[PDB]
């Protein structure tokens, strides 16, 4: 029943995480001045953050998603469907308690008409969970929904296994995530639209 | 090196406002000391690595607010925590009375995890209060480590913090084998 893992892999995809919190933590300078963290904060102020935010956090966040990641999915309701990161956003940001606001945020992304793509729709969102401090958040809650994982994903894709073969690196993944939940953002979710 | 880290912790910086909670992280991770006193709000933090026998060790070092009305949420403080750094000032016997509370919440908060005492502003014998015999001995108590620390003077932070690096070094070796 062995699932075949290399582990630097594996590690190479938090890597990737690592790198772009580092370098958006390194833009937020060491100023003491919570105006200034704002203004460094908002994408129209400073659009260093977004650029940040979308060429490295974004892809290394969507590289995390498609680690193994089914091409496609049989829908009970809905027939086949080609599989994308988008699809496991959808997937996991469905309305219930405590969630509300994650929800809210996947219909908002999913209506603009200036973003004509999947990818653009992933990358907004993750844009979106910055402003609502709740990227580490949604990572947890994808986690914990072992059946989106299990319908999305192959067993030796990152997400799957790390509830089995590798927990502590998606630890990692989550500890390295947390402290961006700790700064002012301020991001047009339009911002890569705008560029 | 500039290789990737072999381990990451997050630290986590507590005790009461003014007590030097933010001056030992600057110090720490900037080399700065600024005699301005800027209230915590919420959270701030820094990211350092060290090198600790050999291994390349990432810190993400959480300083919290002194200040109960610009406390955020204690849950958050804490979660994924390894290391927690409480802070008196020996200078204050009001820090050290509280010192206590602070222990407790900790307890509240973590399952397993390493604790430092340290005594910050060793800076000026006239006004010490906390002695170090009276400290070290409610230390001994708790069965934790005791620094006295001057973030001011840069004396005994550096020491300081590879100590509980070190402590939480030895807590992941050690549940690996159990
Ligand atoms: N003499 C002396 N003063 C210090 C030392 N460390 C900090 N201070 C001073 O004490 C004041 C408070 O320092 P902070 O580091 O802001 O204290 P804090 O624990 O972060 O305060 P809160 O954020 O409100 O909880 C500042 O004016 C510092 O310059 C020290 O080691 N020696
Ligand atoms: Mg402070």
């Amino acid at each position: 029943e062995a699932i075949s893992i290399d582990l630097l892999q594996k590690k190479g995809l938090v890597k990737a995480v690592n790198i772009a919190v580092d370098l958006i933590v390194a833009h937020f300078g060491t100023s003491r001045d919570p105006g200034v963290k704002a203004k460094l904060g908002n994408s129209s102020v400073s659009p260093n953050v977004g650029h940040l935010v979308l060429k490295y956090l974004c892809p290394a966040v969507r590289a995390v998603l498609e680690d193994g990641l089914k091409a496609f999915v049989l829908d009970v309701i809905i027939g086949q469907r080609k599989n994308m990161p988008w699809s496991v956003v959808e997937a996991s940001t469905q309305l219930g308690p405590s969630t509300k606001v994650l929800h809210g945020l996947y219909n908002k992304v999913s209506q603009f008409p200036e973003l004509t793509s999947h990818t653009m729709r992933f990358n907004a969102f993750i844009l979106g969970l910055l402003n609502i401090r709740s990227l580490e958040f949604w990572f947890n809650h994808l986690y914990n929904h072992e059946d989106i994982i299990q319908t999305h994903y192959q067993p030796w894709g990152f997400l799957s296994a790390a509830h089995t073969v590798c927990p502590g690196l998606f630890e990692e993944l989550l500890l390295l995530l947390q402290p961006l939940a700790l700064l002012p953002f301020s991001l047009d979710l339009l911002f890569q639209h705008r560029l | 090196m500039a290789r990737d880290y072999d381990h990451l912790f997050k630290l986590l910086i507590i005790g009461d406002s003014g007590v030097g909670k933010s001056s030992l992280l600057l110090r720490f991770a900037d080399n700065t000391f600024s005699g301005s006193y800027i209230t915590t709000i919420g959270v701030d933090f820094k990211i350092r690595t060290v090198e600790i026998n050999g291994e390349k060790v990432k810190l993400q070092i959480w300083d919290t607010a002194g200040l109960e009305r610009f406390r955020t949420i204690t849950s958050t403080y804490y979660r994924g925590t390894h290391g927690v750094i409480v802070v008196y000032d020996v200078t204050s016997a009001e820090s050290f009375v509280n010192v206590k509370r602070w222990l407790h919440e900790i307890n509240q908060n973590c399952d397993d995890v390493c604790r430092i005492l340290v005594g910050n502003k060793n800076d000026d014998p006239e006004r010490k209060v906390v002695e170090t015999e009276d400290a070290y001995k409610f230390a001994g108590q708790m069965g934790i480590q005791l620094f006295e620390t001057s973030a001011k003077e840069n004396v005994n932070v550096e020491e300081m913090f590879n100590c509980i690096t070190e402590l939480v070094l030895r807590a992941k070796k050690d549940n690996l084998a159990k």
